[PDB]
RNA sequence: UGACGGAGCCAGCGAGUCUAACCUUGGCCGAGAGGUCUUGGUAAAAACUCCGUCGUGCUGGGGAUAGAGCAUUGUAAUUAUUGCUCUUCAACGAGGAAUUCCUAGUAAGCGCAAGUCAUCAGCUUGCGUUGAUUACGUCCCUGCCCUUUCACAC
RNA sequence: CAUUGGUGAGCAGCGAAGGAUUUGGUGGAUUACUAGCUAAUAGCAAUCUAUUUCAAAGAAUUCAAACUUGGGGGAAUGCCUUGUUGA
RNA sequence: GUCGACGUACUUCAUAGGAUCAUUUCUAUAGGAAUCGUCACUCUUUGACUCUUCAAAAGAGCCACUGAAUCCAACUUGGUUGAU
């Protein structure tokens, strides 16, 4: 490679493996043929702040500019990367692009969260926030300065001078759900996703509405109903049809559901069950999709992962 | 790395720098010792000498295998590259095949086209121990080169004498065990030298049944190798030679790999010097 | 100079490994005396390799 | 002269790296009468 | 003083160098044109920086490539390589990122020795 | 698996006021030693690419050394003056059985330089330049080696 | 021949009563908007202070008080501690 | 034979006389030499400031308004009876 090799990852196929490197690339590469595959260029994307000691401009710093840590998405599809910079970075991979990016702290008592610095603090003398300002303390715990020059952490007895800097030193994806945790310097960022929230239609027509489902489900068009519950794609009306099929009707509509949505309806069941008081019924349904397509599932084990 | 191996260098060099005037203090602290142990008079100069008695006071809790051999003496098991010169004939090849059967862990690897520069390197990355490099003359073999990694000594021998297994042996396959040495007759420092340096290209510790001898005999600055499978008979040990048979005299033991031509030379051979027919070095 | 070498690392100049230190006061380790070199894309490594003419654009010097 | 050749740094870094130029040939430039060498349009018509 | 970058291309003990600066479209090689990169038989190894990204890529800059070392089919993969190189690095330092991006999956995608440097160092087994 | 000329074109090692043949025909100068001159005979990047030309085969290709036959040229063919052809004498056209070595800048090809206190010039070592086929599995065979005396799970 | 050398002399092109570099000062922003002063349930802001003082409340280590000292040896006289002598 | 005795050869160990300084007076000696409320000038040394070379490197960053300098363009004056 280029640059010098910081991160690592593999594919969980096992294909592939991805590489955080010095110079802010992600590049991947193929291990049965050592051929590069793909490169993404992180640089830009990051967010460096300038640090309180720093003589230099955020821009011109070259502290953070690359990526620490990365981890590929159980399906494969998507890397999340985090470093010693205040961004967290998510890119797809087939496509080589930023998702989205996670501002890691917005703390004014850390250090690299603002890459410009309010220019009142700069005096003659230097910046305001750098004056030695614990001899004012009440109490001589507060005053003592125990340090040691030149320690880059400090210790349990020996406290650093310099603030805290903002940094994330392991990110991962969650096996189980669709969230991922990032180990920064506040503590564990765990940033979740909940499908309530957003209205994203998945096969939408201008007949498939809430009523039309409803009035199926009346109707007693389980499948149907079903069917356009997931393509509407809203928790509350794939919670109320799943929970109006009755229990003979499972095996037939278990059955006959569609390739496309049976990932949507095990996730469903996955997030669901665990809190539900439904035991049986989720029982029930698990066993007759399970009989229903298990070799599909076989077939597409990093498609199904997670909500397996 | 490259960073590393130089600094390496420097800081060995420095210790071989700083030896004598350790070495010379301590023979100033070992006649303070054996005067407060028999209750004899001190010198005027380590009477007077207020500092070294000062100092004595913690240097009097201070009390072997070489410097270059120290770190892993019985600790890691070698790793030896069997090499030729340039463009082998069939006869080196035999012998280089010979003499890689001859150590326990060593592979014999084609020189083909491989500058010295780059195979050291690659040696050094690799993590090998020990290169033996090997020359002839027209399918007899003239010459054999030791060098230890990632700094150690180069010592180069001329050999003589030379019966290889392909000419004596009509068949059977050799025993490829770790084997018990036998070094004779090496009493000097540089006979030392030679004893740590062949030595430590084999395995520590054989088991005690082993039926695999080799031995190293000084007569004459001129070791003779033989290799032997012995049977404890009740009567006695009766001794087979199973491998080849060769006189090595070093010629040349130099401070660094074989790469560095600049390296300090430890001994070297005169040959014009007057005296030169009296003294045995080895 | 020492004061030179001050001065260029508090203008973030200097990486010990992959970490920039700006930080005068930070003490090297023998093992860790291998891995103190220049930044990349300084003027300072710029200079020195046009200097020796063997600067490469590429590697974005 | 080998010996400093190979135990040469490539990361050191000189003020006058500035002024020294090396050729193509990878060897040091020397002036033969630099202590400069152009002149000037207004000094050559003086001296013409 | 015009935008010019300077980029170098190994092979064995061949070594090219690359400048690449803002021009018309001369492609020089040794002070010769490119159209007379001997040998005959792997001139298009020369030609394929050129012809996977297009000569529009070369209609606005000056090549200039200085081989030495080596022999002919050395100096011909260290000509390909320096004048790779020296596409990319001028597209990064004087055109857009997007296009140095493309310009690297392109000579990626065809072969990654274009850009990194091909090195058969011994393996000790 | 060519030859013969032309053209084009590419290396990396090597820098001690140290690197370097013998006999021979004579002229001159000189007391000599020798000097100078004259004569004659013997020792002592390649590849690759391009263009042109010859031409490929037991349709054996060469090498003789004598002799014979017939003719060239002839005072004299006795001196084959010699020429051509045939005959005459030896080997050879990629190396049998056995046997040995070898896995990537490796096998194999190509030149270039050095001569380093041992070794080497009946050669040794180095340096670069072109650069593969096949396996990268398995203990079936032939050997060698080794064992059989912290949790969870076995 | 090359100049990714310097110093200049000139064209094409660009091109609206000019253009190009350099620099001092001041204002706004650089965190997310609830107004000034005081003795503050109010008064002042042109102060008052010629009611601003009374009353009430308020006194533990029964002074506990260097968590604050570069290393090795010491301490005449200090200092600390303990004992003692005479009041 | 890192054994003793003897023989031999070698290596290293001296010391004085005098003076001065060291007690916030006095280093023990009377054989020595110093007790004063500042006015000015001249010279010398040193350090700050401001600018700068070797000789760089980094810019508490952005807008707005308001001054100044420099180089061109244009205009004005002088200039082959002589500008630079």
């Amino acid at each position: 490679v280029y640059s010098d090799v910081l991160a690592l990852s593999m594919r969980p196929d096992g294909k592939e493996v991805a590489v955080s490197t010095l110079k802010g690339q992600i590049s991947i590469f193929n291990i049965e043929d050592a051929k590069q595959v793909g490169n993404i260029d992180c640089r830009k994307d990051i967010i460096s702040g300038r640090f309180n000691q720093d003589r230099f401009t955020a821009k011109n710093s070259e502290r953070s500019k690359f990526f620490t840590t990365i981890h590929y998405s159980f399906d494969g599809m998507a890397i999340v990367a985090g470093g010693n910079n205040n961004s967290i970075c998510l890119y797809d991979v087939p496509n080589e692009v930023l998702l989205k990016r996670f501002i890691v702290s917005r703390n004014m008592a850390l250090n690299g969260t603002l890459e410009f610095l309010n220019s009142k603090k700069m005096t003659e003398a230097g910046s305001l926030d750098l004056i030695d300002d614990a001899g004012e303390n009440s109490d001589l715990e507060d005053r003592i300065d125990n340090s040691l020059p030149g320690s880059q952490r400090g210790g349990d007895l020996s406290t650093r001078k310099m603030r805290p800097e903002v940094r994330v030193t392991s990110v991962q994806f969650s096996p189980t759900a669709n969230a991922f945790a990032a180990a920064s310097t506040e503590g564990l960022l765990i940033y979740s996703t909940n499908d309530t929230i957003l209205f994203d239609p998945f096969d939408l027509d201008v007949d498939v509405t809430p009523h039309s489902t409803v009035e199926a489900l009346r109707e007693k068009q389980f499948l149907n109903a079903l069917v356009m519950a997931f393509r509407l794609n809203e928790e509350y009306l794939i919670n109320k049809v799943y929970e109006a099929i009755p229990i003979k009707e499972i095996p037939l509509v278990a059955s006959n559901i569609p390739a496309i949505y049976l990932p949507r309806i095990l996730k469903f069941i996955g997030d669901f069950a665990i809190e539900s008081q439904h035991i049986e019924f989720n029982l029930i349904w698990i066993k007759a999709l399970l009989s229903a397509s298990g070799g599909y599932i076989n077939e597409h084990k990093y498609l199904f992962s997670t909500a397996m | 790395m490259l960073r590393r191996q130089a600094r390496e260098r420097r800081e060995y060099l420095y210790r071989k720098a700083q030896e004598l005037q350790d070495s010379q203090l301590q023979q100033k602290r070992q006649i303070i010792k054996q005067a407060l142990a028999q209750g004899k008079p001190l010198p005027k100069e380590l009477a007077e000498d207020e500092s070294l008695q000062k100092d004595f006071r913690y240097d009097q809790s201070l009390k072997q295998v070489d410097d270059e051999y120290a770190a892993t003496s019985g600790i890691m098991d070698p790793r030896i590259i069997v090499t030729t010169s340039r463009d082998p004939s069939t006869r080196l090849s035999q012998f280089a095949k010979e003499i890689k059967l001859l150590f326990p862990n060593a592979v014999r690897l084609n020189r083909g086209n491989y500058v010295m520069p780059n195979l050291v390197d690659a040696c050094k990355k690799s993590g090998t121990t020990d290169l033996v490099v090997l020359h002839e003359h027209r399918g007899v073999p003239t010459s054999l080169t030791i060098s230890h990694f990632p700094h150690g000594p180069t010592a180069q021998f001329s050999l003589h004498n030379v019966v290889m297994r392909h000419d004596i042996i009509n068949a059977g396959n050799q025993s490829e065990v770790n084997p018990h040495l036998i070094f004779d007759n090496f009493t000097t420092a540089l006979g030392k030298r030679v004893v740590c340096i062949l030595k430590h290209l084999f395995n520590a510790g054989p088991k005690k049944d082993s039926e695999r001898v080799i031995t190293f005999a000084n007569r004459g600055d001129f070791i003779s190798v033989r290799q032997h499978v012995y049977v404890r008979t009740r009567e006695g040990v009766e001794i087979a030679e199973v491998g080849p048979r060769f006189e090595m005299r070093l010629f040349e033991l130099r401070l660094g790999t074989l790469e560095n031509k600049d390296a300090d030379v430890e001994w070297q051979l005169r040959r014009f010097i007057r005296t030169a027919n009296k003294k045995d070095y080895l | 100079t020492i004061q030179d070498a001050v001065k260029f690392i508090e203008q973030g100049h200097v990486r010990v490994g992959p970490n920039l230190i700006n930080d005068p006061a930070y003490l090297v380790t023998r093992n860790m005396e291998d891995y103190v070199t220049w930044v990349d894309n300084s003027k300072i490594k710029k200079t020195l390799l046009r200097y020796r003419n063997q600067i490469d654009d590429f590697d974005f010097s | 002269l080998r010996e400093k050749a190979k135990e040469r740094n490539p990361d050191e870094y000189y003020h006058a790296m500035h002024s020294r130029k090396t050729d193509a040939k990878g060897l040091l430039i020397s002036s033969r009468h630099g202590d400069d060498e152009s002149l000037s349009m207004d000094q050559v018509k003086l001296l013409k | 003083a015009v935008p010019s970058v300077q980029t170098f291309g190994k092979k064995k003990s061949a070594t090219a160098v690359a400048h690449v600066k803002a021009g018309k479209g001369l492609i020089k090689v040794n002070g010769s044109p490119i159209t007379l990169v001997e040998p005959e038989i792997l001139r298009f190894k020369v030609y394929e920086p050129l012809l996977l990204v297009g000569l529009d890529k070369f209609s606005n800059i000056d090549i200039r490539v200085r081989v030495t070392g080596g022999g002919h089919v050395s100096q011909v993969y260290a000509i390909r390589q320096a004048i790779a190189k020296g596409l990319v690095a001028y597209h990064q330092k004087y055109v857009d990122e997007q296009s140095k991006n493309e310009l690297k999956k392109a000579f990626t995608s065809y072969d990654r020795t274009l850009l990194i440097a091909d090195s058969r160092r011994p393996e000790p087994k």
